[PDB]
């Protein structure tokens, strides 16, 4: 009916999310186009 | 053929020819076949590796 309300900015309600591991150790980011996914690591250990 | 009717009588009357039809309607064909979306992840018999 004849009420004629003006609405202000909504809440957003966000729980809690904040990575720190997306951000701190895994910046590369690399794709795939085959199926096996390599990943060698050298042992390094000289005399 | 013809064979003899007599100059005295009147003959008989022959069929003179004809008729035979017939009708082969429908027929029809279709190959579908699959692209198969994950056959492409694996490596194919050719392309060198």
């Amino acid at each position: 009916m004849y009420t004629t309300a003006q609405l202000l900015a909504a809440n957003e309600q966000k729980f809690k999310f904040d990575p720190l591991f997306l951000r701190l150790f895994f910046r590369e980011s690399y794709p795939f186009t085959t199926e096996k996914v390599y990943l060698s690591q050298i042992p390094g250990l000289v005399n | 053929m013809a064979l003899y009717v007599s100059p005295i009588v009147s003959g008989e009357v022959i069929r003179s020819r004809g008729g035979s039809t017939s009708e082969f309607t429908p027929g029809y064909v279709k190959p579908k076949h699959e692209v198969n979306p994950q056959m492409t992840l694996r490596r194919l018999p050719d392309e060198d590796p």
